[PDB]
RNA sequence: UGACUGCUCCCUAGCAUGCUACUACCG
RNA sequence: GCGGUAGUAGCAUGCUAGGGAGCAG
């Protein structure tokens, strides 16, 4: 389960990217520290919480339209 | 290393190469020019000569295609294929050729020597690459006479306003006055600085420095020359006359010292170029002068 | 200033989706995500060449350096070298970038190609008579890793590049194409390749263990006596086609372009203070070079430093006393001591060195009494005539020689049975191989239907692993190889819904049976 | 390869040739059909060779071009490929605290910054309407990203602090809205 | 890759001749190259022999190297005709069905639109047809424009005056705000800022909408953008529903339009519904009205601008409370009474440039005689709405063909929908004349109105009829004639109150001759709808077919509260209209 | 291949035997004329089979000088343009304080290390943390390697402008923080 | 913005060589 | 009845070249 952790933040941080986040010098280091400590956690729960941390970025913006994309 | 032929305007890698220019020759084209001259040697990215170690062949048809070299039939290998043939020579864009029935006009320009009154009656009655090649072809071979001659060295120094002059071996001498104005250097150990703009006249050797300055002992002289490089754009466009002075500014106000002018400037505007029938001292310098008030825009 | 950073890997989801399919990534398993794209933020290109400042002016022991000089130029005896033509040298992929500022107009083919041989030789031998300081851009990696720190290598520029080619072509080629030596650059694994360098440096040593150890910041903190050293070396085979006032200007054109030259790290030019170029042309020599020096110094100090009277051997004290006598008291070079300890080292430390990676088999109950080197000699010679510190933590030593290596070329060995004899397979490692399955550069990646030449190879590598012992290793060559069956049979399906035609015929039934794959580990070919 | 003239040409000679070794016929005249019968086979083999060959030299240019035009559709949908992905991937993980937010984002309130882990520094974020406030608010505390903030500040869209008890229910049309909570980690 | 036009099956190869280059099937592609000199084709890769420095182009004279595509006089002596089999080599070679009949699909590809002819096509076709056929009318026309030359203002002498010039070898450019230019100037290096510009009669009058003063050097082009292809159809196949289901029905209402509501009730049992909009038939007021009856509707208001959603904006806030319209206006001044970049909002007014793509209640269309196939999908592209409507009429104001040369085209081949009111039938109408009295109306509805539009009031007797002839001479792009602005004055002298009026004339220079002569304002005779006096005064200067016919300026005519002028030196349509007749002077 | 001397010797074997066939007068008449057509394979032997294969041969020659006329024109090329940054970046050089430094050297040779450092006219200090900044680029001016550099335009990680007023101390976590201070020597 | 090497798999092309069959000519 | 050369096709091996990829230091 930790596996679909590291996964799904190389993802998250790909798309982070694609979305031009690295025009922020420090929010890019941020994003960068956080992805790279959840590829060498070894206790799925605190790569959990520094993955809502991560996943926040995201939501923060207004690039990506949240509720069409939840069409579940 | 590819541009179009002149007699073809068709994009071409060849060129004369016993030819003093050497312009751009199409296959069919280059061939038409080959068959009519001396002019048998030609160029293409490599030359084409025969390049088996240490040969002598040089013509054109005289050589085959030997795989990645080009070999006379003394050097050919069993499997060959003769460059000039087909009534088209072998070289890049070897389909895109159109050649002119009658190029003796231009076999004419390049095996003209430039002698007889004929030639310039070649010169102009030609036909326009033609006429850009003619008179390329006249400075290329007048600078190339000048320096047939002598090295007027300098070698003693008597007075003022003259010269202990000689040349060099075997070579005639240049003239007597300025439309050959000689521009020397000197050399000190090595190789050759600064003299100036001469000339070497009836003295004893008169000479006319332009500049100021004093010579030494060894002092020589030629008329240093330059590299003609080829000519663009006609001699004159295909003009025409404008059908009213439109984009030219009418002004209001004129001179009239020079009221033989402004009824010359006013279809000058509507035209292209004119050339005026300008006698000696009929104000033709004072003419351009009149437009430069007539139109000062 | 320019901020360069690092991306992270693309995601190859499907190949994942499979891998879970067939029970992978189960909680408490031993194959498990190790190696990753580790992305890096603005100031990580010169927060990495920060790391030159490892490299501290390093005097060395000159008397004993002249001896090991000696000793390691004996172990190169074996090839040939000189200067070659501009026609006789050989570039595979001239389409490789050419540092700057030539990276602005074009790749290396461009210069390759603009200037003829006689313009190509005439730079060359202008350079046996002139020093040409060259630039050299500072480039990141972006490939896959065990460890977050950036990765960073040094692009020289072309006309550094098309001059040593023909300085040292000839040797570089004829030591990639010797089987047998100690230098085992050029040697493959495959068909055979590993059994047969293994058994080459278990060569006859009597108590054999086997020892491996590793240069912390190799490439950092190597000292420029030692580079120069190795360029020395590597030079000695120009007795005849150059001169002396030759050699030497070719030595100090090296040292000007890839030992102190200017770095071009982000927009800014910088001095680099010393240590290897890692993108030089002739890296992975030079290293070998330098690791050969490390070892003979180690042996070197290990005899030298062992109390003379407490040894039982009546020939081996001898040989300590003519030791030091050829360091310290002889002046000139002694070729017949020179060769008898070239002699003994091969005899009881025998080695296998790639460049900086390294086996020794040695002998072990002379290594207890300190008559060649061990370990700690290692971290003796490393902390005074290198400035690190190695830690025991990544020096490995084995006792039983039947499990081979513990590990060489980032791989490990397994003695299985092939035929009718049993012979030495180099396995990888699991995560590696499933990590370079799961994350990619995109369409590399993602889509595997437009590249399964990739996952073919990454089963050829992952073959071995059939034999261990373990069970879950196995199952990823057997993961790959059904992997490979569903993008062959979908590839198919997907162009005949595009379609009504497909394979008439294929025979690519090949890649989903192991016995394509077993044909690579057995000797024939 | 059934469908060409050679094929008929070669069933003829065949039959010839049957003919021949079925009656016994001769030496010469059945030595007729195979210096005229093995030529059938000399201009049928080789019209059916290069034609066999066209049929997979075909195949083989459309394949690779198949795979270029896959290869630049799927460099040019990489945008919403990635976002389309992560999105199944984040419902499939099925965490509390991620499903929290991202209900939350989807509705309304968005953080304004990293949300941070220590028991400590601020957290901003942007309540759009009370209906919302209901759910996450409850007096002093704040329940959001599965975990409790003591209420320090809400500030109205006007930047006009507002205190707490102030907010309720129809003395909510009374604020622009986008009240921007900050907050302490419990 | 995508699906072909004629085929609908996914296919590779898109025609390089071809101006739009659509998705064409491998059969369907082959047809299509058969017919024309579009024999050019690209897949993945072009079509053309890539042996290093070749000539060839046509497809059919090209054959299947192994790796590339070479002619006869390259090819290697393992080769493969690339068009051949009836079927030409692209992917997805079997999923190929093609038409019979493609010689629409070629004839609008070599269609250069000249006559009227190529419009018969662009409509008479079939649809992806009709989008390829708007779409290449826009793409030859804005490659048409810039054929023309740099408007270098450089000299300045006064203000709303230039020295200009243009480039080289160019015709020029006409003479009104069709073609309004937006140059933008220099630096030493590149290319930054001046604005929205046209250049008229001078000495060149400059009609700059912002503020700004040129300098020297200074260049004008209309530059231009990158029609990029259309989605949606024109109008989707739309039907009436069984009962007004989904939509509010209001208790309450407003009867000032009580010619509106019994026409909104069916609305809402059906998809789409284009009125017959007569001039000042309380249309602007139409769509306003249904505003307050379905208050809960997000309805659509689109037309042709700002210009002409100004007045589907005029009565917006008169009407409807302030925060819930909103309009998006990209980054022109116009309306901006609303709050901007709003597009969920209640009410979202806008022009076919930039109101964003989402999906709203009931589309209400200004402006659909003008406009064409092109922007007609353009809202339903935009935009999937619960119903639709098209306020307008094909009898105000078709579009300016800037290629159609021979005849131009009917007034009911406007559009797909246009023809539907002239072969279905008016889907609504409005005939509540606020505007013109029993004076004008009727005699516009003997017109081509059906006999339909009735009285509104007494009939003052103040349009007016002049039977004249006058003399007309021509210039670069306009028409000058002074016998009929000779009779202007004379026309405007003997009562003082006449010139309370806005001129009105088609060679609009010819205003800027007027315009000297009474001070008197300009009226664009096609920009015009929307604005009028009930005094206007129109010397239509020339009986053409530029001029007098039909229905262009029949919009001109009844600007008229009460009282127009006519000076009708046509014998065109002056055989009918019914006003006051005296001597002329 | 029709257009050669071979094709019109194969059209008059072939009409004589096939019309001495249909007459199908004598075994002579098969032998002799089935035996010039056998000189029939030696007719369009090669005259049609050996050149062919030149046909490969100038077709490739052809195709390499083609590549070699491209490669000498990349080369013209890329000289015009080496040349070309050549003689824009030495006009940029400063010709008075660097020909001044010149001639006090001895011999001519100056380090080359030295020749920014005495003659530069603009100098960018890479700052890390505001602590650095407060220990080098304080103030709207300051001294470095001997000379006095006034302060113009400071810029951060982003390349956005910042003031002066800015780099304080608590103000520093929002700054992204390798600043690039730009400076120019005084006089 | 992509370094120097080494090995390996896959695809294509060319050439020669090598092997085998069919046909032809002559001795 | 054999030899030889010439052709053509099939098949193989090898070498070079071109392209795509993988691993290693
Ligand atoms: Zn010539
Ligand atoms: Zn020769
Ligand atoms: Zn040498
Ligand atoms: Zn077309
Ligand atoms: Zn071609």
């Amino acid at each position: 389960k930790m596996s679909d952790v590291k996964c799904t933040s190389v993802v998250l941080l790909s798309v982070l990217q694609q979305l031009r986040v690295e025009s922020s010098s420090k929010l890019w280091a941020q994003c960068v520290q956080l992805h790279n400590d959840i590829l060498l956690a070894k206790d799925t729960t605190e790569a959990f919480e520094k993955m809502v941390s991560l996943l926040s970025v995201l939501l923060s913006m207004q690039g990506a339209v949240d509720i069409n994309k939840l069409c579940e | 290393a590819v541009g179009a032929c002149v007699l073809c305007n068709s994009q071409t890698s060849l060129r004369c190469g016993a030819c003093i220019r050497r312009p751009f020759l199409c296959c069919k084209c280059c061939y038409d020019h080959v068959i009519s001259t001396s002019h048998k040697l030609v160029l293409s990215v490599n030359p084409y000569v025969c390049n088996a170690p240490g040969c002598d062949v040089t013509d054109v048809t005289q050589l085959y295609l030997g795989g990645m070299s080009y070999y006379c039939k003394s050097h050919k290998p069993p499997i060959s294929f003769p460059l000039c043939a087909n009534g088209q020579v072998f070289g890049l864009y070897k389909n895109t050729c159109v050649g002119s029935d009658n190029v003796t006009d231009f076999n004419a320009i390049a095996t003209c020597d430039w002698t007889n009154a004929g030639d310039y009656i070649l010169a102009n009655t030609c036909t326009e690459r033609l006429k850009l090649f003619a008179a390329e072809t006249l400075k290329a071979t007048e600078e190339t006479f000048k320096l047939s001659y002598g090295i007027a060295t300098v070698r003693e120094v008597l007075s003022d306003r003259e010269l202990h002059l000689s040349w060099e071996v075997g070579k005639p001498r240049p003239p007597l006055n300025r439309n050959y104005v000689f521009t020397g250097y000197r050399v000190t150990k090595n190789s050759k600085v600064q003299i100036g703009e001469y000339t070497f006249e009836k003295g004893a050797v008169v000479y006319r420095g332009t500049t100021t300055y004093k010579l030494n002992v060894g002092d020589y002289f030629v008329l240093t020359s330059h590299t003609v490089m080829p000519l663009s754009a006609p001699t004159l466009v295909p003009q025409e006359h404008y059908v009213r002075i439109t984009g030219l500014y009418p002004t209001l106000n004129i001179s009239d010292e020079f009221s033989s002018n402004v009824a010359n400037y006013q279809k000058v505007g509507m035209q292209k170029y004119s050339t005026l029938q300008g006698p000696p001292g009929t104000g033709k310098s004072h003419f351009a002068i009149g437009l430069a008030l007539y139109y000062p825009s | 200033v320019a901020f360069q950073t690092v991306k992270p890997g693309n995601f190859n989801k499907d190949f994942y989706d499979f891998a879970v399919s067939k029970g992978f990534f189960k909680e408490g398993s031993s194959v498990e995500l190790k190696h990753f794209f580790f992305a890096q933020d603005g100031n990580a290109a010169i927060s990495d060449y920060d790391y030159y400042r490892y490299n501290l002016p390093t005097m060395c022991d000159i008397r004993q350096l002249l001896f090991v000089v000696e000793v390691v130029d004996k172990y190169f005896d074996c090839y040939d070298g000189g200067c070659i033509n501009a026609n006789q040298v050989i570039v595979n992929n001239l389409d490789k970038s050419a540092g700057f500022p030539f990276n602005k107009w074009g790749k290396a083919r461009l210069y390759y190609d603009s200037m003829s041989y006689e313009d190509q030789d005439a730079l060359f031998a202008y350079t046996k008579r002139n020093v040409i300081p060259t630039i050299t851009q500072m480039n990141l990696k972006y490939a896959i890793s065990a460890k977050n720190r950036a990765r960073t290598v040094a692009g020289v520029s072309i006309c550094s590049t098309m001059t040593n080619r023909q300085f040292h072509q000839k040797l570089l080629k004829s030591i990639a194409a010797t089987r047998g030596a100690t230098v085992v650059i050029g040697t493959s694994k495959f068909y055979g390749g590993w059994h047969n360098m293994l058994k080459t440096v278990y060569s006859d040593v009597e108590n054999p263990h086997l020892m491996g150890w590793d240069y912390p910041k190799c490439d950092r903190a190597m000292p420029n006596m030692l580079r120069i050293m190795a360029s020395l070396v590597l030079a000695r085979k120009h007795t005849t086609c150059c001169s002396l006032s030759h050699r030497f200007y070719r030595l100090a054109n090296e040292c000007a372009q890839v030992l102190s030259e200017m770095v071009m790290c982000g927009g800014s030019l910088y001095v680099k203070p010393g240590g290897t170029s890692s993108g030089d042309a002739t890296t992975a020599y030079a290293n070998s070079v330098f690791n050969i020096c490390q070892a003979v110094t180690a042996n070197v100090n290990a005899l030298l430093s062992t109390d003379g009277n407490k040894i039982a051997d009546k020939y081996v004290r001898n040989l300590q006393h003519r030791l030091y006598e050829c360091l310290y008291r002889n002046r000139d070079v002694d070729t017949d001591f020179v060769n008898e300890f070239y002699a003994y080292l091969r005899k009881h430390f025998s080695m296998m060195i790639l460049s900086d990676d390294a086996v020794v088999c040695f002998n072990s109950t002379y290594a207890s009494q300190g008559l060649v080197a061990s370990i700690k000699n290692f971290k003796s010679v490393l902390y005074y005539q290198n400035n690190v510190f190695m830690s025991e933590a990544k020096c490995w030593t084995e006792t039983d020689l039947t499990k081979g290596p513990h590990e060489f070329c980032s791989q490990h060995t397994m003695l299985v049975k092939q035929g009718d004899d049993y012979v030495y397979l180099p396995y990888p490692d699991p995560s590696r191989i499933l990590g370079a399955g799961c994350f990619v550069d995109d369409i590399v990646k993602t889509d595997g239907t437009l590249m399964i030449e990739r996952f073919v190879s990454l089963a050829i590598d992952a073959y071995p692993l059939t034999k261990h012992p373990n069970q879950e290793y196995a199952d990823v060559f057997h993961l790959y190889l059904q992997y490979i069956r569903k993008l062959h049979d979908e590839l198919t399906g997907h162009m005949l819904d595009m379609y009504s035609v497909m394979l008439t015929n294929d025979n690519t039934s090949r890649y989903w049976e192991p016995e394509f794959y077993e044909a690579m580990y057995t000797p024939h070919t | 390869f059934s469908s060409l003239p050679s094929y008929a040409a070669f069933a003829t000679a065949q039959e010839a040739y049957e003919q021949a070794v079925a009656n016994g016929d001769s030496e010469v005249v059945l030595k007729k059909l195979k210096k005229s019968l093995n030529v059938a086979k000399s201009e049928f083999d080789r019209d059916a060779a290069m034609q066999r060959k066209l049929e997979k030299m075909a195949d083989q240019a459309m394949t690779q071009m198949y795979k270029q035009a896959r290869s630049e559709d799927k460099r040019a949908k990489v945008t919403s490929a990635m976002q389309t992905m992560l999105f199944t991937m984040l419902r499939k993980l099925d965490n509390d605290a991620l499903n929290n937010i991202i209900n939350n984002a989807r509705d309304g309130c968005v953080p304004l910054n990293i949300i941070p882990l220590t028991t400590a520094a601020k957290l901003m974020v942007v309540i759009p309407d009370y209906n919302t406030y209901k759910n996450t608010c409850d007096g002093t505390t704040f329940t959001y990203a599965s975990a409790l903030w003591e209420i320090q500040q809400v500030v109205d869209a006007d930047s006009k602090i507002v205190q707490l008890s102030e907010i309720s229910m129809d003395n909510s049309p009374n604020l622009a809205w986008p009240l921007i909570v900050t907050a302490l980690r419990a | 890759v995508g699906a072909c036009v004629l085929c609908n099956s996914q296919t590779s190869l898109r025609c390089g001749a071809c101006i739009r280059r659509p998705f064409l099937c491998c059969k369907c592609c082959y047809d299509h190259v058969i017919s024309t000199s579009h024999k050019l084709v690209l897949s993945v890769n072009p079509y053309v022999c890539n042996a290093p420095g070749c000539d060839v182009t046509d497809v059919t004279q090209l054959y299947l190297g192994g790796m590339s595509y070479y002619c006869k006089s390259h090819k290697p002596p393992i080769s493969f005709p690339l068009c051949a089999n009836g079927q030409v080599f692209g992917l997805y070679k079997n999923t190929c069905v093609g038409s019979d009949n493609v010689t629409d699909f070629n004839a609008i590809a070599t269609c250069d639109w000249t006559n009227a002819g190529d419009y018969i096509l662009a409509n008479t076709c079939t649809e992806r047809l009709k989008l390829f056929a708007a779409e290449t009318l826009k793409a030859t026309e804005e490659t048409f424009k810039l054929s023309y030359g740099i408007a270098t203002v450089r000299e300045v002498l006064s203000d709303r005056e230039l020295h200009l010039s243009w480039e080289v070898g160019k015709p020029r450019p006409p003479l009104n705000r069709n073609y309004v230019f937006t140059g933008y100037r220099v630096t030493k290096n590149s290319k930054v800022q001046i604005g929205e510009y046209t250049f008229e009669k001078g000495a060149v009058v400059y009609r700059g909408t912002t503020t700004y003063k040129l300098n020297v050097g200074d260049y004008f082009v209309l530059t231009s953008h990158t029609v990029m292809p259309l989605s949606a159809p024109t109008l989707v196949p739309q039907e009436h529903y069984v009962r007004i289901t989904g939509l509010y029905p209001t208790l309450n209402i407003s009867d000032e339009f009580s010619s509106n509501v019994a026409n909104y009730q069916k609305v809402g049992m059906q998809k789409y519904s284009t009125l017959q909009g007569p001039p000042g038939t309380g249309k602007s007021h139409f769509a306003i009205g249904l505003a307050l009856y379905y208050p809960s509707a997000r309805i659509v208001y689109t037309a042709c601008s700002h210009a002409a959603v100004d007045a589907l904006c005029e009565k917006a806030l008169k009407y409807l409370p302030i925060d819930k319209c909103s309009r998006i206006i990209p980054a022109v001044e116009c309306f901006d009474k609303f709050k901007v970049n709003s597009t969920l909002e209640q009410y979202v007014f806008c022009t076919v440039n930039a109101l964003p793509e989402t999906t709203a209640d009931i589309v209400v269309f200004d402006e659909i005689s003008m406009a064409t196939n092109y922007d007609l999908s353009v809202v339903n592209a935009r935009l999937r709405a619960k119903h639709y409507v098209y306020i307008g009429d094909p009898a105000q104001l078709p579009a300016p063909r800037t290629l159609l040369t021979k005849g131009t085209l009917e007034p009911e081949y406007f559009n797909s929908v246009c023809r539907l009111m002239k072969t279905i039938g008016p889907d609504m109408f409005l005939g509540t004349c606020r505007r013109c009295p029993a004076e004008i109306v009727d005699t516009v509805s003997a017109l081509v109105y059906d006999n339909k539009l009735k009285a509104h009031k007494d009939k003052s007797a103040q349009c007016f009829k002049m039977f004249y002839k006058g003399v007309i001479t021509h210039d670069v792009s306009s028409a000058i004639n002074r016998p009929q602005i000779g009779v202007v004055r004379e026309f405007l002298t003997r009562n003082p109150a006449w010139r309370k009026a806005v001129f009105i004339s088609p060679y609009n220079s010819q205003n800027a001759v007027a315009s000297k002569i009474l001070g008197l304002p300009t009226q664009t005779v096609d920009s015009s709808q929307g604005s009028e006096y009930d005094y206007v005064i129109f010397t239509q200067t020339t009986e053409t077919a530029h001029s007098c016919n039909v229905n262009r300026f029949n919009v001109a005519i009844t600007r008229a509260k009460v009282g127009i002028l006519c000076i009708m030196s046509d014998r065109d349509l002056y055989d009918k209209l019914q006003f006051t007749s005296l001597e002329i002077p």
